[PDB]
């Protein structure tokens, strides 16, 4: 409990939804009172690094497009001088 | 010099991604098809034409087929980095699954996509001059691989006639398994492709994860590894179409070398330097210490071992820097050999191939780069071990019918699965008495 | 390839609120019902479950019904209650009473057809329509009579689908109801016959994963609904995301069930850790794998050390190597060689898919086959055959018209249901 | 100052023809390092005393020798370092007039013991429109450099040198001038009657390189030409064909050119080949050090691959160096 | 590499918040198990892993267990400062205390939360590759240290086997005292210590404060300085596992080296360089002055004098910039004073350790900050002295049953006080006959 209120404190202070309620009714409008919400919101959630989704496949991370390049397979180029001597030669 | 690929399901689908990736690198071909020429002068070298035909525009498009009954993987191709690569016609896909039913893709569905699929490679077949073979990809442990595979062979091998069918093959592993239902995929799957296939190349996961962990240093591999390592084979077995050479082996002399009685078509597959990039610098690589690797059952891509059996015919496709003197000398050496034993039939056990070119390596890829590589096919009765462990499952499972009535309902009769088990069987004494040494003479 | 939800009575009506939350949620809908998700990858399954109105809005396929309109009411209220298509609203003008012949027979014919009537129009608007899902209680009575009338209907209608169902029965240790036992054997009956796949969940089970495992001091029934939406949402993961070894529902089906009326199913979602602890302990495959088979995150009463695993699947969803996946469930299997069936050499399936639930690096759901579920059958037949002797409240359901042969029937399929799964647990090779 | 730096380094690797990278840790409490490798996350070697390493020399894109491998550093590793090296990373141009090419070698020298890096250096002729609204003349040198408090620095050259120096501190004008002062274009070297002596990378970071120019004034030649060119593998060869078979340490003197850049001056005088060759020295130290103590190679020379400077030989070869260093480089 | 650290009762939780405070900080992990954000560099370093292991977002926790039966000195650290450090599963508290009572701790109460125990090491054991030995840390002279240690131990012992167990031991001091029924407790203690312990390490707070008083300048110490000074210890003998160095000891080396007979494992321990920083700028401190300190009695932490008595084997531990010829100039000069004996059959009385790291200083701390410390653990026939005293006052409290009924009544049979009384005259008779010389006659 002590850690789930200093969770719950930790969060900035002050169109809305209420993802948790500790009072387990709340007092609503008028006396007209109302409950039922989840007492935490980190059920099936990691308070780590929450509202945080790995929208990313296996395929674009193996098959990007630097595995395609074939700048890596191209032997060294000549020096200046001898580019020069190719042309003139040829 | 063209050779046409179908691609099946999932697996074929997937090894499908890294087989054409590999291609465009070797080539040179950029993934919008285009070859970035670095002078006009001389002319560009006919080796792409076995696997690509260019437009009047002169950009390339790949002579392959992906089939499935779900879209969603080819769906993933379509909107992935090779879109403009393929042919949107090339990539056909179902609605719905096969749900790990042979009878479902064979009966119901694949009846259904089947007649698109045979006008695709009546297209493909129409702009070709040379074709002399089909080449298929697809895993026998699932519904719509096993089904419409030997549904599509049978139809091919009507329409066509002579021309071969090679495959590749991924069968259930001796242990590591996916899915209950595998030995009656398998068992039917293996039915059809005994009757109309002229060679049959063995796979399984579980060889290519302990040879990514012996070798390579790699505690969490997963399928990109292993189709990439697929991959290198194709492309090293192919290689003798495309490249100058010594000794060249045209894919006729694969099937006239290695089969000896036309039921005998199933064969190992091994590579030799499977080597990290750190390794490489430390150690030479001659021709004799990877000729005396592939004869290791560390590295065979699958699980079996070859010390319990005969062999019978060896294909071995060196590329790369090698001299047809040190192939010699090694051959001669393996010969020598105590452990390596070969049926009196067959004195002459060899067939060599030898190609200039020396592997390719890719960017993300694990292996090392290294001058010369040897590849090796060969044919064994070892492979009957595998046969009996499937039709040992399927007698366990088939004790009690177990999950019959799914069969049954979507359209096969029962009495094939006894066709196909006694099938099956008489294979296995087939492998028994051919492996038999000829004490008797009359 | 497109499901129709269906939301049924009180309980229905509010898993399907906490459960239509978590989608519209996962999928980035605003509770207006606009789009504003950050991924292609999550429009482009999206028509899985919603239907798009014009000018970007989308509407969710799920048909709500109730004999009085307070849930709807309060359904409405809520935080997403605008997404709802309001025809999709149907409703009555007098409650159940907790009776089944009334739900049945009086109540049930008179809205039926009007309940067809719009299944119909939602399931001609697919372009492909996959099973039906269908959340109930059986022990209230709106729920188990009009839900199981239904569902026979939609089996004549449609043979060739699939149905699914999640289902709340009775507690073995405070009733809710006192004729909980008579509405409970019924619907069993109707269950057996016409259902594909049913899964089961007791109220008792959620206490104690709560208890044991979230140390939530003061849990309310939002995280039994929230729990029972995670797992709901996550069973059908695969049919709409890409992966590397996808699978379906009728895979599922196809792996999970022996023979046909063995389709009574466990149900267990791993990533389970309270909010102090979870700081301590990171995520990994043999941690997932231990959490999933331990008995304190089972959604049922009873126990699999009492019975034996027929078949299991796990579907993973997040990125992960299979070489640990196999591993994982041969090393289970091996170590725990006694509590699987020997005449099937491999009871679990796996299934990989890329995108994980919000907030979670890795999640699984599993389903279990296992012959433990009888123990639940046979305390409720114990509390019927209690009452029935004595004909403790039968003359309500006579006077509504139910003849007493139909009791005896109920009585007599499912004592055959408990034996059938008592004979294949002490079954042997010979 | 710093309890531990760290940057991440490049080692260009020629038996494997890849490129490896590593993680390099200096302790400055007892002057001792540590090498570790982020592909493997492995020890590369423990902490061992190297004395031939100090402080001042760790910078970004600096070249250390490490037990014969010539590391590159290239990003930091750390946000320690980083945050020591917040300001060091702006560039700003020095001009030196007309009147100031005779005091240029102690302009430069000045600058190195100010702790500040010259990331570029060319002598040239600006277009009319930058030299008016600069404010400089029509021939001058343009320096381009960064460090820690920069222009604090820069004021006492006012003082140091009256009326030969401008301060460039704006970035559109820093913009127009890389624009047009470097980059491709032509050059004022001529193409007869000249010789070339080239500052080699190890006295380039130890930065005697003004001494050498002002030495080179002091003796009476004149400087046509200087800029900085950085040499690939195969440039390095191309430059030194004709010492192939005929010296011992040909492939040390490959690898010492391509480490990293080096700068190229152009001297007219009369017998201009000769003059130099005698002024630089023998080409091994070790005969300085005895009979010609007065030479460059003398002072600035340990062995033969790293004696310092470079000079012409053969006097049929003065305009093709030229050519290659101030065309072929320059240009393209 | 790993160790596990069990705390038991308040003296063995109070010297636990001190040696968790100085490993943090030897390492640099912060109270709340994190590291400075900007000290990290990539590549971390595994000197931790000997006590702590890492999370997945990298917080480090530390591989210990703190049990009590009375809940306020573990609510003491669950709100103290170190809260966030502790996984709070760890920390395992009961109701009521075991009340002087070794047989309340032993039967009644201790049986309830054993099994937590053992599922908590049982958890941790499974997350461990390469574990080599428990650490222990109680008192003898309270009912649940002593009832429930001995419990544990022997659960401990029987489901771990071969795996060391070393205990750091406060026993009750020769005239300061603290409760009545201190010598009944530690003698049942004492009984299954013996069999149960790989090697014992003997303490005495009346010692610990006399070197306080004379070497620090301290008139009125308490138990914290006395816990510092017992973490230092510890931190000494564990930074052989921990950081690099010349001569290396394992575990298992000090156990071999130390120990020549199965029941002569109870060994003395001392610590050098104990001064304070106004007597730091007065005296250099090299080898051989802190070698000669450690054998002269007023160094030594347990209240006994070696003088009436013979060494068996010593084990000298060096720590910090020292270079072994002056360990072997030191050991030389040490063995050739006349009032240190060693037993004639033990001729190599020595066994050395070099490590390069230096003690750490702590920011409330009384010791100065030096180059090198030396600390040495000892097998000596003295300690027979030690047992004699505590059986006298058994003997005294014994004659009259001055205490018993409470035993009694709390479920032990009176005849368990005869037997551990017999297996400590024992114990006293083997020390009796391992100092002995034979065969003088040849
Ligand atoms: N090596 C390798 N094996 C794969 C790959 N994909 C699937 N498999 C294996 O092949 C078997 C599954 O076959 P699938 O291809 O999924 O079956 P399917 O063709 O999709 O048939 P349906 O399920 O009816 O659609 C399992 O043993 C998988 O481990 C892959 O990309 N590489
Ligand atoms: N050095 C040192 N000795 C301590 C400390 N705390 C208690 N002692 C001594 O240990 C003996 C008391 O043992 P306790 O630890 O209090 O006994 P207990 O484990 O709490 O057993 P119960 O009283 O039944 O709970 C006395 O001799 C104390 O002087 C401490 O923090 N440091
Ligand atoms: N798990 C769960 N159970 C519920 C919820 N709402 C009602 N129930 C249970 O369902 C039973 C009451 O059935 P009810 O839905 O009122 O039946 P109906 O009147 O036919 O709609 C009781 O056992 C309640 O405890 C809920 O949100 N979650
Ligand atoms: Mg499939
Ligand atoms: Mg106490």
């Amino acid at each position: 409990e002590k850690v789930l209120e200093d969770d719950l404190l930790a969060q900035q202070p002050v169109t809305t939804v209420l993802r948790a309620s500790l009072d387990a009714i709340r007092p609503g409008k008028n006396d007209r009172f109302t409950g039922g919400y989840s007492s935490t919101p980190y059920v099936t959630s990691d308070a780590r690094n929450p509202h945080s989704r790995f929208l990313q496949t296996t395929n674009r991370e193996d098959y990007c497009e630097k595995n395609a390049d074939l700048r890596t397979l191209r032997r060294p180029d000549l020096g200046a001088r001898s580019r020069v001597l190719l042309q003139v030669a040829l | 010099r063209e050779a046409i690929c179908i691609h099946i399901g999932q697996a074929g689908c997937q090894v499908g991604n890294a087989c054409w990736e590999l291609f465009c690198l070797e080539h040179g071909i950029q993934p919008d098809g285009a070859m970035p020429s670095d002078k006009t002068i001389g002319v560009e070298d006919d080796a792409f034409n076995t696997f690509f035909s260019e437009t009047g525009a002169g950009k390339h498009v790949p002579r392959a087929v992906f089939l499935d009954l779900e879209p969603t993987v080819v769906d993933e191709v379509r909107t992935g980095t090779y879109r403009q690569l393929f042919h949107p016609e090339q990539l056909i896909s179902g609605k719905e699954d096969a749900a790990n039913n042979y009878a479902r893709g064979h009966y119901t569905i694949g009846k259904e996509i089947v007649d698109l699929c045979l006008d695709r490679i009546r297209k493909l077949a129409d702009n070709c001059t040379g074709l002399q073979g089909f080449l298929v990809y697809h895993a026998v442990g699932g519904g719509t691989g096993s089904g419409l595979g030997a549904l599509l062979l049978e139809r091919l091998s009507v329409d066509y006639g002579k021309k071969s069918k090679l495959g590749y093959t991924v069968y259930p592993s001796p242990q590591v398994s996916t899915a209950v239902v595998e030995p009656y995929n398998s068992v039917l799957s293996t039915h059809s492709l005994l009757e109309h296939t002229d060679v049959a190349a063995m796979l399984d996961n579980e060889a290519i994860y302990d040879l990514t962990r012996r070798n390579l240093d790699i505690e969490r591999p997963t399928y990109t590894n292993l189709n990439r390592l697929i991959g290198q084979v194709v492309s090293s077995l192919t290689a003798s179409l495309r490249f100058d050479g010594a000794l060249n082996v045209d894919l006729t002399e694969f099937q006239t070398n290695l089969v000896p009685y036309p039921r005998i078509h199933f064969v190992l597959t091994s590579y030799a330097p499977v080597i990290s990039a750190e390794k490489a610098y430390h150690e030479q690589l001659s021709v004799s210490e990877i000729s005396n690797a592939v004869f290791e059952p560390a590295s065979m891509m699958t699980k079996c071992d070859p010390r319990h059996g005969k062999y019978m015919a060896c294909c071995l496709m060196y590329r790369g820097d090698v001299v047809p003197k040190d192939v010699n000398a090694a051959v001669a050496t393996i010969k020598t050999k105590r452990t390596i034993q070969f049926v009196d039939w067959s004195p002459t056990g060899f067939k060599c191939g030898i190609n200039y070119q020396p592997p390719t390596v890719v960017p993300g890829g694990d292996l090392a780069k290294v001058q010369r590589a040897v590849c090796m096919i060969a044919n064994s009765t070892a492979i009957a071990e595998v046969f009996a462990r499937i039709d040992h499952k399927f007698d366990l499972m088939y004790s009690k019918r177990a999950f019959v009535h799914w069969y049954v309902g979507e359209g096969m009769e029962e009495g094939e699965f006894s066709e196909a088990r006694e099938d099956l069987a008489a294979l296995e004494k087939d492998y028994e008495e051919v492996g038999a040494e000829s004490a008797d003479m009359d | 390839r497109e499901i129709v939800c269906v939301q049924a009575g009180q309980c229905g009506n509010q898993i399907g609120s906490k459960f239509w939350e978590v989608i519209s949620d996962e999928h980035g809908v605003d509770p207006t019902g606009t789009y504003q998700g950050d991924s292609d990858l999550q429009l482009e399954r999206i028509n899985v479950y919603f239907d798009e109105a014009t000018g970007g809005r989308y509407v969710p396929r799920s048909v709500l019904i109730d004999l009085e309109p307070g849930t709807m009411d309060s359904v409405r209220a809520g935080p997403y209650g605008q997404i709802f298509r309001p025809d999709n609203f149907i409703f009555g003008q007098s409650g159940a009473g907790n009776n089944w012949a009334k739900g049945h027979y009086t109540e049930g014919a008179e809205l039926i057809d009007s309940v067809l009537d719009v299944c119909c129009k939602e399931a001609e608007s697919c372009d492909c329509l996959q099973g039906f899902q269908i959340c109930h209680s059986l022990g209230g009575g709106t729920g188990s009579g009009m839900g199981t009338l239904l569902i026979s209907k939609l089996r004549e209608q449609y043979p060739d689908r699939i149905m699914m169902t999640f289902s709340i029965i009775p507690s073995p240790k405070v009733s809710d109801t006192v004729v909980e036992p008579y509405n409970t054997t019924l619907s069993v009956h109707q269950l057996v016959e016409n259902s594909d796949e049913s899964m089961c969940i007791d109220n008792e089970a959620l206490y104690d994963i709560c208890f044991r495992t979230l140390k939530l001091t003061t849990p309310t029934f939002g995280d039994l609904n929230h729990l029972v939406s995670a797992v709901v949402s996550g069973v059908t993961c695969c049919l709409r995301f890409p992966g590397q070894l996808n699978s379906d529902l009728r895979k599922l089906a196809v792996n999970l069930v022996p023979f046909p009326r063995l389709h009574f199913f466990m149900m267990g979602f791993a990533p389970l850790t309270s909010r102090g602890s979870q700081q301590y302990r990171g995520l990994s495959v043999p941690e997932l794998t231990q959490q999933m088979f331990d008995a304190k995150n089972m959604m049922q009463a009873a126990d699999p050390r009492h019975g034996r695993y027929l078949t299991a699947s796990a579907l993973f969803r997040g990125r992960m190597s299979t070489k640990e996946v196999d591993e994982q469930m041969l090393n289970v299997q091996n170590k725990n060689s006694s509590y699987f069936i020997e005449w099937i050499p491999n009871n679990i399936k796996s299934s990989v898919c890329d995108i994980p639930p919000k907030g979670l690096k890795m999640a699984v759901t599993f389903i279990g086959n296992n012959t433990c579920i009888q123990e639940m059958f046979r305390r409720v037949g114990e509390q019927f055959t209690l009452m029935f002797r004595r004909k403790a409240f039968l003359h309500w359901y006579t006077g509504e018209g139910m003849d007493e042969m139909e009791f005896t029937e109920a009585e007599s399929n499912m004592n055959d249901l408990v034996s059938e799964y008592q004979q294949y647990q002490d079954a042997t090779i010979e | 100052a710093l309890e531990r730096y760290a940057f991440k380094v490049d080692y260009c690797d020629p038996q494997a023809n890849l490129v490896r990278q590593y993680l390099l840790l200096y302790f400055a409490e007892d002057s001792t390092i540590e090498m570790h490798d982020l592909k493997t996350k492995r020890v590369f070697l423990k902490r061992c005393a190297y004395p031939s390493l100090t402080p001042r020399e760790l910078f970004i894109g600096a070249t250390v020798g490490v037990f014969s491998r010539s590391l590159k550093l290239v990003d930091y590793g750390d946000e320690v370092t980083r945050r020591h090296f917040s300001g060091s990373e702006a560039e700003f141009v020095v001009f030196i007039q007309e009147g100031g090419l005779c005091h240029m070698g102690s302009i430069i020298d000045r600058m190195h013991t100010w702790e500040l890096r010259i990331t570029n250096i060319r002598l040239v002729d600006l277009p009319d429109s930058l030299c008016r609204d600069l404010g400089v003349s029509r021939r001058c040198v343009a320096i381009l450099f960064k460090g820690s408090n920069a222009i604090e620095k820069v004021g006492g050259l006012s003082t140091e040198f009256p009326n030969m120096t401008v301060v460039v501190a704006e970035p559109s004008d820093v913009n127009s001038v890389r624009g047009a002062a470097f980059g491709p274009g032509g050059t004022t070297a001529v193409m007869k009657n000249c010789s070339v002596c080239v500052i080699k990378p190890h006295a380039i970071m130890s930065g005697y390189q003004g001494a050498i120019i002002q030495r080179l004034i002091d003796e009476g030649f004149h400087i046509t030409a200087l800029g900085m060119y950085s040499l690939t593998v195969a440039d390095a060869e191309d430059f030194l064909e004709v010492y192939n078979g005929v010296v011992p340490e040909y492939q040390r003197l490959v690898e010492q050119m391509s480490s990293g850049p080096c700068w190229a001056v152009q001297v007219c005088a009369e017998n201009s080949v000769s003059a130099l060759r005698a002024i630089c020295g023998p080409h091994d130290p070790d005969v300085c050090h005895v009979l010609f103590p007065h030479t460059i190679r003398s002072k600035y020379g340990v062995d033969r691959t790293r004696n310092g400077v470079h000079c012409t030989d053969l006097e049929e070869d003065a305009p093709l160096e030229s050519e290659f260093f101030f065309s072929l480089l320059q240009n393209a």
